[PDB]
């Protein structure tokens, strides 16, 4: 359900089996995981 | 490497527990209220 835009790239996890996002330093998202297993880092700032 | 609090019902630190020592002439199983949720123990050889 999470929409957004931005820059898709892979991940440098330590990721749980039960968990999805990712929020990283003041409730910003940061990173996710597919709905088919492709944990990914997620950019929003295309650029500015 | 957040720093997050949140709000919630805790166990709080360093708190009273009315442990409850059974051994091979002691059974203990009274009645107990839950009041707003119970944290619990149970130490065991082979999770009984």
């Amino acid at each position: 359900g999470l929409t957004g835009t931005g820059v898709l790239t892979p991940s440098s996890k330590r990721f749980q089996p039960f968990q999805q996002f990712g929020r990283d330093v003041s409730d910003f998202t940061d990173s996710v995981r597919d709905p088919k297993t492709s944990e990914i880092l997620d950019i929003s700032p295309c650029s500015f | 490497d957040t720093l997050y609090l949140t709000q919630d019902l805790f166990l709080p630190f360093y708190s009273n527990v009315t442990g409850f020592h059974t051994i091979n002439h002691t059974f203990g199983n009274p009645v107990i209220p839950f009041k707003d949720g119970i944290y619990f123990a149970a130490t065991e050889k082979s999770n009984v």
